[PDB]
């Protein structure tokens, strides 16, 4: 979902 | 191992019988690899990064060996700038951050 | 401390007289902070990741305290969805990956  | 961070935490993984390099990335919820063939069913998914959102293919329950340690879990494939190993598989290999 | 990866590794940081939560990100070369009106000279920069590039302002020699561990270096400020602590500061606080 969230990938930094 | 203990990996310091003066350089990118890049490691060799094995996935679908093939060796690849991937970045150990505590800032990623998920494991996202650059465009590649994987066996089995996939489903379309959207994920977010620093630059916005992308479309990926989601493969579940994929075995991945990471620096010699076994994981089996979700692998996303799409237009990521680098192969990333995210927390979903980092946790499986018993990875922690320590300072 | 030791930070497990079951959850996003969010920690308290202090920068520019502000307390914030920030993500410890071994995948990030740089430290990128949510839009904030820091004083000081800056230079424009583009940084990328999943989803492409965002425009940011680069500030040099900024003191940042991360879980009580002091650091000082370059911070990039712009429309990131999340405050990100990259390897440039993670190395100063002695941060390692361990498995």
């Amino acid at each position: 979902s969230q990938n930094y | 191992p203990q990996i310091t961070l003066w350089k990118r935490p890049l490691v060799t993984i094995r996935i679908g019988g093939q060796l690849k390099e991937a970045l150990l990335d505590t800032g990623a919820d998920d494991t996202v690899l650059e465009e590649m063939n994987l066996p089995g069913k996939w489903k379309p998914k959207m994920i977010g990064g620093i630059g916005g959102f992308i479309k990926v293919r989601q493969y579940d329950q994929i075995p991945v060996e990471i620096c010699g340690h076994k994981a089996i879990g979700t692998v996303l494939v799409g237009p990521t700038p680098v192969n990333i190993i995210g927390r979903n598989l980092l946790t499986q290999i018993g990875c922690t951050l320590n300072f």
